[PDB]
RNA sequence: CGCGGGGUGGAGCAGCCUGGUAGCUCGUCGGGCUCAUAACCCGAAGGUCGUCGGUUCAAAUCCGGCCCCCGCAACCA
RNA sequence: CCGAGGGUAGGGCCCGUGACUGGGGCGAAGUCGUAACAAGGUAGCUGUACCGGAAGGUGCGGCUGGAU
RNA sequence: CGAUGUCGGCUCGUCGCAUCCUGGGGCUGAAGAAGGUCCCAAGGGUUGGGCUGUUCGCCCAUUAAAGCGGCACGCGAGCUG
RNA sequence: GAAUGCCGGCAUGAGUAACGAUAAAGAGGGUGAGAAUCCCUCUCGCCGUAAGCCCAAGGGUUCCUACGCAAUGGUCGUCAGCGUAGGGUUAGGCGGGACCUAAGGUGAAGCCGAAAGGCGUAGCCGAAGGGCAGCCGGUUAAUAUUCCGGCCCUUCCCGCAGGUGCGAUGGGGGGACGCUCUAGGCUAGGGGGACCGGAGCCAUGGACGAGCCCGGCCAGAAGCGCAGGGUGGGAGGUAGGCAAAUCCGCCUCCCAACAAGCUCUGCGUGGUGGGGAAGCCCGGGUGACAACCCCCCGAAGCCAGGGAGCCAAGAAAAGCCUCUAAGCACAACCUGCGGGAACCCGUACCGCAAACCGACACAGGUGGGCGGGUGCAAGAGCACUCAGGCGCGCGGGAGAACCCUCGCCAAGGAACUCUGCAAGUUGGCCCCGUAACUUCGGGAGAAGGGGUGCUCCCUGGGGUGAUGAGCCCCGGGGAGCCGCAGUGAACAGGCUCUGGCGACUGUUUACCAAAAACACAGCUCUCUGCGAACUCGUAAGAGGAGGUAUAGGGAGCGACGCUUGCCCGGUGCCGGAAGGUCAAGGGGAGGGGUGCAAGCCCCGAACCGAAGCCCCGGUGAACGGCGGCCGUAACUAUAACGGUCCUAAGGUAGCGAAAUUCCUUGUCGGGUAAGUUCCGACCUGCACGAAAAGCGUAACGACCGGAGCGCUGUCUCGGCGAGGGACCCGGUGAAAUUGAACUGGCCGUGAAGAUGCGGCCUACCCGUGGCAGGACGAAAAGACCCCGUGGAGCUUUACUGCAGCC
RNA sequence: GAGCUAGCCCUGGCCAGGGUGAAGCUGGGGUGAGACCCAGUGGAGGCCCGAACCGGUGGGGGAUGCAAACCCCUCGGAUGA
RNA sequence: UGGUUCGUGGAGCCAUGGGGGAAUCUGGGCGGACCACCGCCUAAGGCUAAGUACUCCGGGUGACCGAUAGCGCACCAGUAC
């Protein structure tokens, strides 16, 4: 339920916030923070290959179990839900009966003081995680590995989840968030239930200067260039587009498609996504 | 300035 | 107003320097002709 | 006397390119159906192709002058 | 001191008036179509919505004050 | 074209006369008053505003009259812009 | 002899402009060959959130002293940041290093690249961040947290004593963190005093006073006091912290909890050590056995790692503590004390500037800290002042035009002008009061008004204290006084109505444009299933992102409201396992050369043969595009209606002479005395129109238009006055330019605009202050324009390539 | 060559004073319970006024300058992109 | 594909990035497509003086310069700036 504000600025107008009710802890885990090196969209040459970034608030980067089979059988306390600036999704702070700590992305409807587990025997619940070859059909998870082992790759943004719908051999098939119907090995991980913050979708950043604050700096038209440096560049006056609509580099931007044709993941694909 | 803009 | 020079002695002794030149091609051929040219300097003065 | 396009039955359009053959829809007139009209059905008539002149055996058609009628252009200062 | 009233400034109500504009009533013999009255030739009416020179049409849901 | 700054305004004049006014005349379809037309005449005079960058022009209120043109469309080493 | 030639020398302009902030000078004495300019004194003026003081950069002897004055210094010079010489910078505690890590840099391992080289984990380097032990005073011509004095402290080594499972680059804890707001108690700093100390003073009418003037502290170890921060204890289990662990983490149990205890800071006190004014007399000495106390105000600093709230969710690593491993427990560590040991570099001076960046002793630029007092609501604003520092390195006169900056103005009041440009007006605070419209916030300081000083008297609450006095902070009432005038000086909105554009705060052409442009939240299309797409790179590798479709790239639109129509024929993109065409390759009908021949060699038709293209569809918030002629109504006029031709389809709603309308100052209405502008309308829209969005919209705007009120030197129309220049005298002394010149007017002539030719007219020689008509005046080898088979940026269905992709 | 300038990264610092008064909270009212209303408290904001500081709007001066972009008056932002 | 005079030419030769891939003299390469004949030569390992080039250095000599010339520098010059 986001929060609104009245008009008392211009932009306090349309300005929404996430209510933050959920969160029941405001300083992270110490042991379990490291520094997030910003990059301003600068890679190891120097040189900006990501446009319009830079200059957001300082962030501390919590490190998540998106493995979760590093601990088969272990149950852990849910001790605490807390923000991160790092995802959209909230995180759950785990406390297991190892002692040891563990942060993992805040699944809807999970609630402190409950018990999680992950395994092959972990009961349907939303929190555990599971091989997929275990969780009966028709199951909304989230927090999918995408091939045995390698990590929780699929439906980690807030609100999202993935659908199981079927089975073929080794494989299961799911709906992704996407809406693409994929095959992904039943040896992959996945935890039961929708990712949290459903809301997230609703806020409305309401004024330039919430973009800054989040290291989004101001993205500039192709259209109000100079033909030096874009397609859309120049004219005297303003000017359609006076071609088929271009990016920066040339190549066109409305519909040219450009997955690589031959990969090899395309035997797993079985349908493209909707909408 | 310049010149005187003989145009 | 300011001008272009702002003089700064790690700045100058970290760009112009004896040990910037010479980590570099381009560096080494600097020195090697300013010596061949009989430059009483190498490379410019600063204190540090 | 800047550059284009057009003028042909009553209206709006083919036919000109490639010289010999005027055509299509509506309209107009005579009949029919209807109590009557319209629609509909059956017949028919009306154009010497803006104009003058030339080429040719032969000109709406090809070439040159004139008349008329729309369209474009008129920049550098 | 109060004080008729005069002055400055800002409101409220009412009346008249205005290029132009909206639809309304009326007017012996205008132009278009034929929506309704018979099952009116698509039963009609209806709230709403969208569309169309015009009546109207169509959708959704509702009424019989609908015929056989 | 190894540069003769280009509209208008403001300022400052000066000149021509094919004269707008003022002075002198003739003719009149000149009764008077007022006009018309032509001749002589450049001494002096020839207003303030609304609109537009405007020149011009139209309008307002006057006036004896609200003249027309030249001076590098007079005048940016005088100003404006 | 010319090349706007090159190098140099010297002219002209010219004794001309200028001599660098309009904060300002005068005189006496001294020194000296020489004095407005150097030294001393008195007077005067200027800065005083600095124009004073302290750090850091940078500079590099500019510091101090003696001797100097050729040059440097915009004049002068005896002076100096100048010349010559001598002197001067003292640290275990300040800063940096023998400590830590940040971005980044580098880089054993490893990866990549023709070479050069590019990457790269750990590790190393890297600071103004973390960490770490010195305060006050005295002294030198010049250094001082550095020397000296007093009182403190740190580390290393070695010894003694007591204690302990000792031991680490390993495990863990901690270090360790945002923005805003903010409590309690203190310190800094400051105000006052009828109390304390002091050389004195009594003037000019008065005052010998509860008078004036000056001062009334600083540091300090343990201890103690106040105020704070940090911090649960014990036991059992235990599989996690990549070995081990008695540590930490998790579970249970008992006790303790707004405490307390322990610990760590800050402030106060504190043995002791210091300091100590005016005035006076020659930096000193005296004052002086100086006193050193009370009240108030009070931080943004301190306690601090304090508290609350909020979302945008806020470094690392070491020092430190704790745990154990190898090892070792004759060791080793901890605590206490003692002696010894303690290195390198900086330290002068300038430092908002005459020593730094600007070629200059240049009105510019330069990060951090302190920045007193009074009054004005507050304040770092403003005025005047303290401490302290200056009068800006040419002067003296005169009192023209003209220029600058400034003051005032009769009557009028925008008549000025492209434009109220400029300048008036208005101006703070308190109170009264305030409209359309609105997104309910606002619009709003709307507008418009009233109040404002001083004296006496009465009185309400707070802070400190004690509840009182005193100090201090907020008020309320009553009665009076003076002036032209009480935010009496200084600082300090003019207002309203109505359009266009853009929602808004922001951003931009450093140095002619700040805007309607860019951006912006928000809207839509589209790509992307993760070794993502996309981007940089030959590659490795990076970014994207330690993100995962509520995410990331690309495009357009641009808050919000109401909306966004028809056309898929061409281009694009998307889909299409057929068909057509299509390369290398396969295939080898059939030929050709050569050889005696086995053979060798060459050409080669059918046929198989990808992407692309064609072909079949889809697709508009993809590129784009959205008609013509003729006729028709019972007055006329105009056509709801019809006919026909064309197209892929013929522009819908909304708006319209418009930031768009050529004809145009369209037409009518409003406003005005008068309105090519403005506003409202009409609609034959030259040539609006729906995300290159259409129509609106509260609020906002150094945007652009139109109007009104207020007020004005804008103007009628100009006058006077101030100061800085201009002028004159002394000092110093440029510049562009310049074929040479003994350089007049008219009317002609001339390459067509003549000081220079002709004819006439006029005119003694030479300057000074002024004005700009001419010298086709100066400056810049015209930017416009054209020309050159000159150049460069840009574009595309120009050509031809290459990356990239298939 | 990024000691100027543009963007980003790391680590620090700065923003006098005044004005407005959002959410929340408490209380009161309200109702079946609510919504919600009033007061108090509270201290939000690319909020308001205004120094430092960052700018460069209009005009004037300067134009062989004090300056190869300055000076004066005025004007914009000043807890935030 | 490069090299050569050879720019696809009748294009051999030498070299080689890709694919296929031998034999040891009765083997193999060449004589400008190719074949025959006739001749030349021995690939896929290495080394090798001298004659050749240059002038920082030293000396000798000029129908070379003679301080704006000759080196940028006759001199405290790759300096001052
Ligand atoms: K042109
Ligand atoms: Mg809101
Ligand atoms: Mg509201
Ligand atoms: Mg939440
Ligand atoms: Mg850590
Ligand atoms: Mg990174
Ligand atoms: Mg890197
Ligand atoms: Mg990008
Ligand atoms: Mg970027
Ligand atoms: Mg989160
Ligand atoms: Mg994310
Ligand atoms: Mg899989
Ligand atoms: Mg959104
Ligand atoms: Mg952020
Ligand atoms: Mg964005
Ligand atoms: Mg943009
Ligand atoms: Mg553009
Ligand atoms: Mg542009
Ligand atoms: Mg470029
Ligand atoms: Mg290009
Ligand atoms: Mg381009
Ligand atoms: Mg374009
Ligand atoms: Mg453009
Ligand atoms: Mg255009
Ligand atoms: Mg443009
Ligand atoms: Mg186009
Ligand atoms: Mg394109
Ligand atoms: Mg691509
Ligand atoms: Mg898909
Ligand atoms: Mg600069
Ligand atoms: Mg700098
Ligand atoms: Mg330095
Ligand atoms: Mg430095
Ligand atoms: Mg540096
Ligand atoms: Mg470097
Ligand atoms: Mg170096
Ligand atoms: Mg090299
Ligand atoms: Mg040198
Ligand atoms: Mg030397
Ligand atoms: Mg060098
Ligand atoms: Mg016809
Ligand atoms: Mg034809
Ligand atoms: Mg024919
Ligand atoms: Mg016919
Ligand atoms: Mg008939
Ligand atoms: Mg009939
Ligand atoms: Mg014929
Ligand atoms: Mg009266
Ligand atoms: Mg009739
Ligand atoms: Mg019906
Ligand atoms: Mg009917
Ligand atoms: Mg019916
Ligand atoms: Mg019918
Ligand atoms: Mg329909
Ligand atoms: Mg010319
Ligand atoms: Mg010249
Ligand atoms: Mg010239
Ligand atoms: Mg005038
Ligand atoms: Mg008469
Ligand atoms: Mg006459
Ligand atoms: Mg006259
Ligand atoms: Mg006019
Ligand atoms: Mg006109
Ligand atoms: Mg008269
Ligand atoms: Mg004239
Ligand atoms: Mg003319
Ligand atoms: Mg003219
Ligand atoms: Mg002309
Ligand atoms: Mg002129
Ligand atoms: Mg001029
Ligand atoms: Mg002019
Ligand atoms: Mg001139
Ligand atoms: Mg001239
Ligand atoms: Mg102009
Ligand atoms: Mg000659
Ligand atoms: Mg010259
Ligand atoms: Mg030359
Ligand atoms: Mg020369
Ligand atoms: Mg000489
Ligand atoms: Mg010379
Ligand atoms: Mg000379
Ligand atoms: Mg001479
Ligand atoms: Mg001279
Ligand atoms: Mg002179
Ligand atoms: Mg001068
Ligand atoms: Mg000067
Ligand atoms: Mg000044
Ligand atoms: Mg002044
Ligand atoms: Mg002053
Ligand atoms: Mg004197
Ligand atoms: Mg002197
Ligand atoms: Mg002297
Ligand atoms: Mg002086
Ligand atoms: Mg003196
Ligand atoms: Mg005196
Ligand atoms: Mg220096
Ligand atoms: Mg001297
Ligand atoms: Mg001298
Ligand atoms: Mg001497
Ligand atoms: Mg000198
Ligand atoms: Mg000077
Ligand atoms: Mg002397
Ligand atoms: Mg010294
Ligand atoms: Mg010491
Ligand atoms: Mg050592
Ligand atoms: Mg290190
Ligand atoms: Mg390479
Ligand atoms: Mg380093
Ligand atoms: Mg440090
Ligand atoms: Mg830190
Ligand atoms: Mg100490
Ligand atoms: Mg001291
Ligand atoms: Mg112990
Ligand atoms: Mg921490
Ligand atoms: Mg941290
Ligand atoms: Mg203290
Ligand atoms: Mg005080
Ligand atoms: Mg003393
Ligand atoms: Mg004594
Ligand atoms: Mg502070
Ligand atoms: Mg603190
Ligand atoms: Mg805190
Ligand atoms: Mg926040
Ligand atoms: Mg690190
Ligand atoms: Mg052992
Ligand atoms: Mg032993
Ligand atoms: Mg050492
Ligand atoms: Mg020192
Ligand atoms: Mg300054
Ligand atoms: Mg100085
Ligand atoms: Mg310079
Ligand atoms: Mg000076
Ligand atoms: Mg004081
Ligand atoms: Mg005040
Ligand atoms: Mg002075
Ligand atoms: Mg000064
Ligand atoms: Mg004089
Ligand atoms: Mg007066
Ligand atoms: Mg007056
Ligand atoms: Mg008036
Ligand atoms: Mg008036
Ligand atoms: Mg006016
Ligand atoms: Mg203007
Ligand atoms: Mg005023
Ligand atoms: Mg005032
Ligand atoms: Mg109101
Ligand atoms: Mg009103
Ligand atoms: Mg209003
Ligand atoms: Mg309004
Ligand atoms: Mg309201
Ligand atoms: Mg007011
Ligand atoms: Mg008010
Ligand atoms: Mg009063
Ligand atoms: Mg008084
Ligand atoms: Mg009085
Ligand atoms: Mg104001
Ligand atoms: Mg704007
Ligand atoms: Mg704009
Ligand atoms: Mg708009
Ligand atoms: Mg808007
Ligand atoms: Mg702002
Ligand atoms: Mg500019
Ligand atoms: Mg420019
Ligand atoms: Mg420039
Ligand atoms: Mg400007
Ligand atoms: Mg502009
Ligand atoms: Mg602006
Ligand atoms: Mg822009
Ligand atoms: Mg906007
Ligand atoms: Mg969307
Ligand atoms: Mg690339
Ligand atoms: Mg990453
Ligand atoms: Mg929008
Ligand atoms: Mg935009
Ligand atoms: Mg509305
Ligand atoms: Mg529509
Ligand atoms: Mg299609
Ligand atoms: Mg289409
Ligand atoms: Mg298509
Ligand atoms: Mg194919
Ligand atoms: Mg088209
Ligand atoms: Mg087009
Ligand atoms: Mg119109
Ligand atoms: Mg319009
Ligand atoms: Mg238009
Ligand atoms: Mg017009
Ligand atoms: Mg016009
Ligand atoms: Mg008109
Ligand atoms: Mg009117
Ligand atoms: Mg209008
Ligand atoms: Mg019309
Ligand atoms: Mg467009
Ligand atoms: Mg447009
Ligand atoms: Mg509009
Ligand atoms: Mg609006
Ligand atoms: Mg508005
Ligand atoms: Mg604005
Ligand atoms: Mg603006
Ligand atoms: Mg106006
Ligand atoms: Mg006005
Ligand atoms: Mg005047
Ligand atoms: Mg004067
Ligand atoms: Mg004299
Ligand atoms: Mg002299
Ligand atoms: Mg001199
Ligand atoms: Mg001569
Ligand atoms: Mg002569
Ligand atoms: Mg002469
Ligand atoms: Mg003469
Ligand atoms: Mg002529
Ligand atoms: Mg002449
Ligand atoms: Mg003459
Ligand atoms: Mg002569
Ligand atoms: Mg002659
Ligand atoms: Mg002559
Ligand atoms: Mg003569
Ligand atoms: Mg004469
Ligand atoms: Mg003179
Ligand atoms: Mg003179
Ligand atoms: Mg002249
Ligand atoms: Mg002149
Ligand atoms: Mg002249
Ligand atoms: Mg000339
Ligand atoms: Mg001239
Ligand atoms: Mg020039
Ligand atoms: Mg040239
Ligand atoms: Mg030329
Ligand atoms: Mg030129
Ligand atoms: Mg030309
Ligand atoms: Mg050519
Ligand atoms: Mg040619
Ligand atoms: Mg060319
Ligand atoms: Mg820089
Ligand atoms: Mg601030
Ligand atoms: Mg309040
Ligand atoms: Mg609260
Ligand atoms: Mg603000
Ligand atoms: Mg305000
Ligand atoms: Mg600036
Ligand atoms: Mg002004
Ligand atoms: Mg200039
Ligand atoms: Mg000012
Ligand atoms: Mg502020
Ligand atoms: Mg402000
Ligand atoms: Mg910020
Ligand atoms: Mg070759
Ligand atoms: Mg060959
Ligand atoms: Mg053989
Ligand atoms: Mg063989
Ligand atoms: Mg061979
Ligand atoms: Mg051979
Ligand atoms: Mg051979
Ligand atoms: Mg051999
Ligand atoms: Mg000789
Ligand atoms: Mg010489
Ligand atoms: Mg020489
Ligand atoms: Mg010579
Ligand atoms: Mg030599
Ligand atoms: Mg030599
Ligand atoms: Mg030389
Ligand atoms: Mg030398």
């Amino acid at each position: 339920a986001v929060k609104k504000f009245k008009p008392y600025t211009p932009s306090r107008r349309f300005m929404t916030v996430a209510d933050f009710s959920e969160i029941t802890k405001t300083e992270p885990e110490k042991s379990l923070v490291k520094p997030l090196k910003k990059t301003g969209g600068r890679n190891n040459q120097g040189r900006i290959t990501v446009r319009f970034r830079g200059g957001g608030h300082k962030r501390l980067y919590r490190i998540i179990d998106f493995k979760r089979w590093d601990k088969v059988g272990i149950p852990a306390k849910v001790a605490a839900i807390e923000y991160d600036p790092n995802r959209s999704a909230r995180i759950a702070l785990l406390h297991y009966v190892d002692g040891e700590k563990r942060y993992i992305i805040a699944p809807d409807g999970l609630q402190v003081g409950q018990q999680v587990v992950a395994g092959p025997d972990a009961p349907i619940q939303v929190g555990n995680a599971l091989p997929l070859r275990f969780i009966p059909v028709g199951t909304v998870v989230h927090a999918v590995e995408l091939e045995p082992k390698k990590g929780a790759k699929l439906a980690r943004a807030a609100g999202t989840s993935a659908q199981i719908q079927g089975r073929e051999g080794d494989y299961v098939i799911l709906r992704l968030p996407s809406g693409e119907l994929r095959k992904v090995h039943g040896e992959c991980y996945a935890t039961v239930g929708a990712v949290g913050n459903a809301d997230h979708k609703n806020i409305v950043l309401g004024k330039a200067g919430r973009s800054r604050w989040l290291g989004r700096r101001p993205h500039v038209r192709g259209a109000a260039m100079n033909p030096v440096d874009h397609p859309h560049g120049g004219g005297e006056g303003r000017a359609p587009r006076g071609r088929p609509p271009a990016s920066p580099w040339g190549w066109q931007t409305k519909g040219l498609k450009t997955r690589k044709r031959r990969k090899p993941s395309s035997r797993f694909i079985i349908a493209r996504r909707k909408k | 300035m310049t010149h005187s803009m003989r145009c | 107003m300011k001008r272009t020079w702002q003089p700064n002695r790690r700045k100058r002794a970290k760009t112009h320097g004896f040990r910037a030149r010479m980590r570099t091609p381009g560096g080494r051929k600097v020195l090697k002709r300013r010596r061949q040219k009989g430059r009483w300097r190498l490379t410019p003065a600063v204190r540090k």
